[PDB]
């Protein structure tokens, strides 16, 4: 069932959650920041994955069925993703402004897409689909030179991190095309199980991956 | 990914089996083009992760 | 592997959609369940060959 | 359609047979064996695949469809491609004679238990299978240990050979459980499908990986 779907999903998000703050229990000052974010990313997950467990934002609508606060998690924790990302690379103001606006469009398109029944919804779609390709540009071109001159164990971090999210955030918008969003040819339990797969990777595997190079990371 | 693709397989195996009791062959057809469907992305998910 | 993959998925729907035209539940449970299976199948020599 | 896929496999096969034939036209005299068995290998199978395609040898019986040139190709290429490892393994007669007795166990009682309807047929299958575990035992045992006594490209050459007929190999009893010879779980065409992409690469991507490793050989 779709239930015990967001179940299994807002369980493996609080076992990340769990981990990725007892692993930061003692990090140092600079550390700090870097298990704050992934637990804020993972948290918010759980919250949204428990939302939908209990039967909560599920909109069946136009005979379709979407989930509200799976994109309002996305919202809220893929621009999270994203500071962690731009942390790494030594971002300044300017340049992180620069990537959460790009991201911010990307997953506002996604949701009113998602809302809006008929034709119109595919041009939110692009809308979200061209901000992506921006933000992909900004994580594989200006961010990555900008990690380039940092320790070479951050660099690594960075691009490490960088592709597993460049190319599993590239699936979503298939996903979603393809899902009840879109042509509607995957059902509401593949199109979810998918997701949980995808998203337990995108947060929960993007941090154990941060805390296996975080003894590294000090050593350098 | 070996054993997620099982357990992919048996959630797309459940919806298939459930749309057949009703005996729509519609049903069936709409459940099976998305587990087909849902197996190719899963595979596009490994791989990438892999990678 | 991923070329192969969506070619043995376009044959297998090709077998869900002929056994949808007859509208016999039965027949396209039948045709779904062995692309579900031969789908995962092909993931083991898929795997198999990499290794 | 089935016959498509027949005809996919002959031109398969024919390719590779006429790619090792001219490979081994200038083949020295301790290296034509092996280009002469590669052809007899896909050669053969090329047979069995056109005569399919042609719409012989199907056996629709106790409601599900074998095919009989299926397994008349096994019984005949299986033991060539033993062969062939056993060649670089460097076995003697004795050696040869028992691993050849193995896999043709294996491919009969295949082929008897494919031609047997009812509870019987399990029981040909399990003969089948003992014999290969026999098989794989001489492969990873006996003669790699043989194998290992060779030349360092033999050795490697023998060890890429056996893993990919270990592991591939491995697979095709459970295409018999579970297609029409078996449960009947997989559609003729899915069956087909999957052998013809198996046969391929046991047969071809076999030869092309040994024709690969040809010139490394004769160099050291
Ligand atoms: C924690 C969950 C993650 C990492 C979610 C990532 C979601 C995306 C990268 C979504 C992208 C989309 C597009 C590129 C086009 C428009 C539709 C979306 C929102 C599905
Ligand atoms: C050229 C085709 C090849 C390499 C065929 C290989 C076939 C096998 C390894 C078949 C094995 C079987 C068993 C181990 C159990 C009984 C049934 C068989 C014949 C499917
Ligand atoms: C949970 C994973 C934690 C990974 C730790 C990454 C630490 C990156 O490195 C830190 O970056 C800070 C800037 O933000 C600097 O002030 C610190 O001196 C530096 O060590
Ligand atoms: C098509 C692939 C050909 C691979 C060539 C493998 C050659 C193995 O090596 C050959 O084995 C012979 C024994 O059978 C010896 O007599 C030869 O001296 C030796 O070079």
């Amino acid at each position: 069932g779709l239930t015990t779907l967001f179940w299994l999903g807002a369980i493996g998000m609080l076992v990340g959650t769990l981990a990725f703050a007892w692993a930061g229990r003692d990090a140092g000052s600079g550390e700090r920041r870097y298990y704050v974010t992934l637990v804020g990313i993972s948290g918010i997950a759980a919250v949204a994955y428990v939302v939908m467990a209990l039967g909560v934002g599920w909109v069946p609508v136009a005979e379709r069925t979407v989930f509200a606060p799976r994109y309002i998690d996305w919202i809220l924790t893929t621009p999270l993703i994203v500071y962690f990302l731009g942390l790494l690379a030594g971002l300044d103001s300017r340049e992180f402004g620069i990537v959460i606006t790009l991201n911010t469009v990307v997953m506002l398109a996604g949701f009113a897409g998602a809302m809006v029944p008929g034709i119109e919804r595919y041009a939110l779609f692009g809308m979200g689909a061209v901000a992506f390709l921006g933000l992909v540009y900004y994580l594989v071109g200006p961010m990555t030179e900008s990690a380039s001159q940092r320790s070479s164990g951050i660099k690594s971090l960075y691009v490490r991190l960088r592709n597993l999210t460049v190319i599993l955030w590239a699936i979503y918008p298939f996903i979603w095309l393809l899902g009840p969003p879109g042509v509607a040819l995957l059902t509401p339990t593949v199109d979810v199980a998918l997701i949980v797969y995808l998203d337990l990777v995108t947060k929960v595997g993007f941090g154990f991956i941060a805390l296996d190079a975080a003894a590294t990371l000090r050593a350098e | 990914v070996g054993a997620l693709t099982v357990l992919f397989g048996a959630i797309a195996y459940g919806e298939v089996t459930a749309a057949a009791a009703t005996g729509d062959a519609a049903a069936v057809q709409e459940a099976a083009v998305s587990a087909i469907l849902g197996l190719i992305i899963l595979l596009g998910i490994n791989l990438g992760l892999v990678a």
